[PDB]
């Protein structure tokens, strides 16, 4: 009822503000996005790597297959994995060595759940290196290989219209 | 944060104010007396109603809290306090320690001032290069 | 240095002179008299960042003051954050 | 809050960027940081140059 | 074979620059 | 040299040192010379053009 | 005092948390390993530099034909 939630600008505490307010905050929004990193971890990450690496993947096709060098390609390579697949290699480590900034290093081992977990205090790292890893191995393997069933696929396609 | 609200000191909503690191070092909360509610300017662009107390908010960094307090006496009272929270509590403890209100006397604490040598010439240089013998190292 | 500007000058009385400046000086100290009697450059200075609002006003009568650490901080800066 | 690329501590420690960019641009600048002892420095731009 | 001399421009204009952007991230860690 | 090296008392008296003592006038007899080269030189080159 | 959607209605109330989602597409491990080579690595990363880099420039020139600029 309450004009907007029971009217707070934040969780609670006005002070250090965020405004919070839609698109920072309606059920609508925040909901669309938690299997996925932003709250909670899913898993232990090492799965969400590759829908993160894949659905990132087949993009960056038509950007650098129709808007290429010299574009609209006549080769059996483009509408292609190409340099794409050359990118998705910069881009992931590029990566890696910032998985350097956290090291912080074990398993524990935790995709298995005992008890809601809250993480505890997961807001800030709690990320040990043995984590970040198994993203940006993730990564690869959704970076090239999301960069083929783009062009695997013909371009049924549309036309400008 | 609901389950404790402990507050004093009267907002509403801003974007100003901490992030993150205050949390992961050094946290710095201003607290104070009042008479009957009054409108005030703030730092961090602008303002709210106070009331009482304790009347302690939190403030960024310690430029904030004084800095208020020349806010804070133009429209008066005596009684402003301002310490520095961790995360982890103390030490390094801010306006407590010995009186409060610099220029009193009870004690020195500090400062020197000259270093080795008063202002008088030097014109003189720097002198010997650095070696681990010859006091210059404060 | 880490903090070292030189505002000294000689009077060191601090009345319609000099207060001005983000909690760095406690000075009453005194020293055996000067007619005001408080003096020094300084209280310990690890604290606040690097003004010259600390002459501006109040006399120091050979070198203004300054930026001059180098060695800095972050909340000697502003920034970190 | 890591401790880091030395000759100087001063340097050593501020986070914030000042640290790259004047890293580079004091190396040349032997006499008097650190390192450095008249018998260091000269021969530090001996077999410098 | 014919005509094939193209490598001394990327190994260094691209790829040694690729070491040391990497590698020398070491300014920041190691 | 006249900031990180150069002695005051070391020098005095003597050649070098008299450069500072009688500097004022240094820069003035040089700056006596730029302004004259100055505005004459643009007097010729406007009133040329 | 009849109307009010007497205590209307509540949710229970208004809260969501505590279970919005089963979480994950089931897929455990489906790829477990299965590729290494960063499933591996302590240590690596180095190898695969050279290795990916070689071959991305390697063949990224030289030959066949020209083509050329
Ligand atoms: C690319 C980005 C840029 C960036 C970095 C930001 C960043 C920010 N904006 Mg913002 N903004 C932008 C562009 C950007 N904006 C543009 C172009 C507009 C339109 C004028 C706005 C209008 C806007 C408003 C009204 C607000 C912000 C706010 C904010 C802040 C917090 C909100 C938030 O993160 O919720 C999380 C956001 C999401 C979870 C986004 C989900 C939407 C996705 C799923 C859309 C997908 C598109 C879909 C497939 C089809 C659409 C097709 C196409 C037409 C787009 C944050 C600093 C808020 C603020 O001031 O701070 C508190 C405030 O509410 N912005
Ligand atoms: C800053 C911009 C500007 C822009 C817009 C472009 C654009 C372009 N340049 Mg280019 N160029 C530029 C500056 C620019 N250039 C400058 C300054 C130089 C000299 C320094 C050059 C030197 C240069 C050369 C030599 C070449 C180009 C070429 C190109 C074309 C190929 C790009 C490509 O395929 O990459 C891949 C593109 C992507 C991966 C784009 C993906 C991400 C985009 C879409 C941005 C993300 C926005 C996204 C939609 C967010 C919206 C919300 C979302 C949630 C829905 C493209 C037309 C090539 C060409 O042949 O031209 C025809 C050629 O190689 N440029
Ligand atoms: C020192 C530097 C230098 C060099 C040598 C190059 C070189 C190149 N640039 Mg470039 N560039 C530079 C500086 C440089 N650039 C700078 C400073 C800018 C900013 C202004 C740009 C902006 C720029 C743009 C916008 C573009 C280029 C492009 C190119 C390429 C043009 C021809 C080509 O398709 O590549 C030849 C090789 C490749 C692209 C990679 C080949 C990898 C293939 C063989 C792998 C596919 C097979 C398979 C999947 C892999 C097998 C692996 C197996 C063993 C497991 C060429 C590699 C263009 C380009 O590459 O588009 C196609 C275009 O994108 N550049
Ligand atoms: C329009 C452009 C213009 C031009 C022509 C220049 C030219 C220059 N600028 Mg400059 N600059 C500009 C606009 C421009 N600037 C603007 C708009 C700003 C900010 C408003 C700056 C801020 C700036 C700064 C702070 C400095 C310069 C400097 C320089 C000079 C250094 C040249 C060099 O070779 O460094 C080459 C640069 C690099 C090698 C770094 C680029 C790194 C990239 C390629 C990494 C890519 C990351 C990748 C995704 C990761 C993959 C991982 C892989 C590495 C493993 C050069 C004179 C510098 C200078 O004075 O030095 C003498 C420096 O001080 N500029
Ligand atoms: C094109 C240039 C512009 C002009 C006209 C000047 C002129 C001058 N600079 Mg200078 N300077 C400039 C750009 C300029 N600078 C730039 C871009 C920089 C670096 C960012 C500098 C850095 C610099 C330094 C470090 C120094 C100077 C100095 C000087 C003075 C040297 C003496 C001299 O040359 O003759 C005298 C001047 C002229 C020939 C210029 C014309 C002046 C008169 C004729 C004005 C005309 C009267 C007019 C009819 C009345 C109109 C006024 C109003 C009533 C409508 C001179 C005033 C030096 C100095 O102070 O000397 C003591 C020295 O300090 N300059
Ligand atoms: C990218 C930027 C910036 C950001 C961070 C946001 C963020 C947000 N916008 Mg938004 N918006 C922006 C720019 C931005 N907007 C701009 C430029 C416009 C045009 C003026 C809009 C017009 C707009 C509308 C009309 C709405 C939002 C809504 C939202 C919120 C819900 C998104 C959603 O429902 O996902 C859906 C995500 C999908 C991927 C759906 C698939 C879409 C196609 C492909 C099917 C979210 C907080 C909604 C909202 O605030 O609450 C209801 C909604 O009302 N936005
Ligand atoms: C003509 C071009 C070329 C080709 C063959 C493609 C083809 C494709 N793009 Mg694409 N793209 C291109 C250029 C191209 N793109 C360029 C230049 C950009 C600039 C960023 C994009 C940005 C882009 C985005 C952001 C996405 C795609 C998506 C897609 C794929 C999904 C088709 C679809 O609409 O969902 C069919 C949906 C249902 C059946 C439901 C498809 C394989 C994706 C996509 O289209 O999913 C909606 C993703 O949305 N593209
Ligand atoms: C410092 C050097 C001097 C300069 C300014 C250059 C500059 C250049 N050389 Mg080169 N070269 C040199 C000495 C130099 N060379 C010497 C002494 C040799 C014999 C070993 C060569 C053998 C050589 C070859 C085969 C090629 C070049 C090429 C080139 C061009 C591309 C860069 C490259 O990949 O070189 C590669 C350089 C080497 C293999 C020499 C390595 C020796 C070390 C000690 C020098 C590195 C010094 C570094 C600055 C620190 C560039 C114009 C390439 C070209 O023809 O493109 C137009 C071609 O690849 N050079
Ligand atoms: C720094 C100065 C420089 C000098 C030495 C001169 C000298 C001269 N100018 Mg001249 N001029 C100058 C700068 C100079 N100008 C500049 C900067 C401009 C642009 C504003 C002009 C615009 C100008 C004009 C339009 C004219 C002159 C004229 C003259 C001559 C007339 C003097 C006269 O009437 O004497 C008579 C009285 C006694 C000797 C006593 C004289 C040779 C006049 C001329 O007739 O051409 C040579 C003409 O009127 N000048
Ligand atoms: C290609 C070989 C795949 C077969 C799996 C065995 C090798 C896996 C790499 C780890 C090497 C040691 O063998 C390993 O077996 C299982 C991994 O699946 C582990 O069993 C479990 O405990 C491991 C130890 O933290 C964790 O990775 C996991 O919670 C789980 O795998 C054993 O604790 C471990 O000893
Ligand atoms: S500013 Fe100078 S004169 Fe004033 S009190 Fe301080 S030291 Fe004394
Ligand atoms: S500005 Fe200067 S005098 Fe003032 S507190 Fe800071 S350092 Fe001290």
């Amino acid at each position: 009822k309450p004009t907007y939630q029971v009217i707070q600008p934040i969780n609670g505490d006005p002070f250090i503000g965020s405004l919070e307010t839609p698109v920072t905050s309606s059920p609508l929004i925040a909901w669309y996005l938690s299997n996925l990193p932003a709250y909670r971890t899913a898993v232990s990450p090492l799965l969400r790597g590759i829908e993160v690496g894949l659905a990132h993947g087949y993009l960056l096709v038509g950007p650098f297959v129709k808007a290429g060098p010299l574009r609209n390609t006549e080769i059996a390579g483009q509408a292609g994995s190409l340099a794409a697949g050359g990118l998705v290699v910069i881009l992931s480590l590029c990566l890696t060595i910032y998985g350097i900034s956290s090291f912080n290093e074990g398993a524990p081992s935790t995709a298995p759940s005992l008890t809601l977990t809250g993480r505890k205090k997961e807001p800030d790292q709690l990320q040990t290196a043995d984590g970040w890893a198994k993203f940006t191995g993730g990564f690869f393997f959704g970076g090239i290989s999301g960069v083929i069933w783009a062009y695997f696929l013909l371009y049924v396609l549309d036309l400008p219209y | 944060e609901l389950d404790p609200n402990t507050p004093s000191p009267i907002f509403g909503g801003s974007t100003g104010g901490l992030l993150r690191k205050a949390q992961v070092e050094e946290f710095y909360v201003i607290t104070w007396d009042s008479p009957k509610e009054q409108i005030f300017e703030m730092p961090t662009g602008g303002a709210a109603i106070m009331r009482e107390g304790p009347n302690l908010l939190k403030l960024a960094r310690k430029e904030q809290c004084l800095a208020l307090g020349t806010r804070l006496r133009s429209k008066y009272k005596i009684k402003y306090q301002f310490y520095r929270v961790f995360p982890n509590g103390e030490v390094q403890y801010l306006h407590p320690k010995d009186g409060v209100y610099p220029e009193k006397v009870n004690a020195g604490r500090q400062g020197v001032g000259q270093n080795f040598r008063s202002i008088g010439k030097n014109v003189s240089p720097i002198e010997v290069k650095f070696t681990g013998k010859q006091p210059y190292d404060l | 240095m880490s903090h070292s500007v030189k505002i000294y000058d000689t009077c060191i009385g601090c009345t319609q002179c000099v207060r001005a400046c983000p909690t760095d000086v406690l000075e009453m100290i005194p020293w055996g008299g000067c007619k005001a009697k408080q003096i020094a450059s300084a209280p310990r200075t690890e604290d606040c960042v690097g003004c010259k609002r600390c002459e501006s006003a109040c006399p120091t009568d050979f070198l203004s003051v300054r930026v001059y650490l180098w060695h800095e901080t972050t909340r000697s800066m502003g920034l970190a954050y | 809050a890591l401790r880091i690329p030395r000759f100087s501590q001063g340097i050593a420690q501020d986070p914030t960027t000042r640290r790259i960019w004047f890293g580079i641009a004091t190396a040349h600048d032997f006499e008097s940081h650190d390192d450095i002892t008249e018998g260091r420095l000269y021969q530090n731009i001996f077999a410098s140059h | 074979m014919i005509n094939l001399p193209s490598l001394f421009v990327p190994l260094v204009g691209l790829l040694f620059p690729a070491v040391a952007m990497a590698s020398l991230f070491l300014h920041v860690e190691k | 040299f006249f900031i990180r090296d150069y002695n005051p008392e070391q020098n005095a008296d003597n050649v070098l040192a008299r450069m500072l003592e009688h500097k004022e006038a240094i820069i003035s007899h040089l700056s006596w010379a730029s302004l004259f080269l100055g505005f004459h030189t643009l007097g010729l080159y406007v009133h040329n053009d | 005092d009849l109307e009010d959607l007497g205590n209307t209605t509540g949710q229970w109330d208004s809260y969501g948390s505590d279970a919005p989602s089963p979480y994950n597409p089931l897929q455990s491990k489906l790829f477990e390993t299965f590729a290494a080579p960063f499933t591996k690595r302590g240590l690596l990363l180095k190898f695969l530099i050279l290795g990916g880099g070689s071959t991305l420039a390697y063949l990224s020139a030289t030959a066949s034909g020209d083509i050329l600029p």
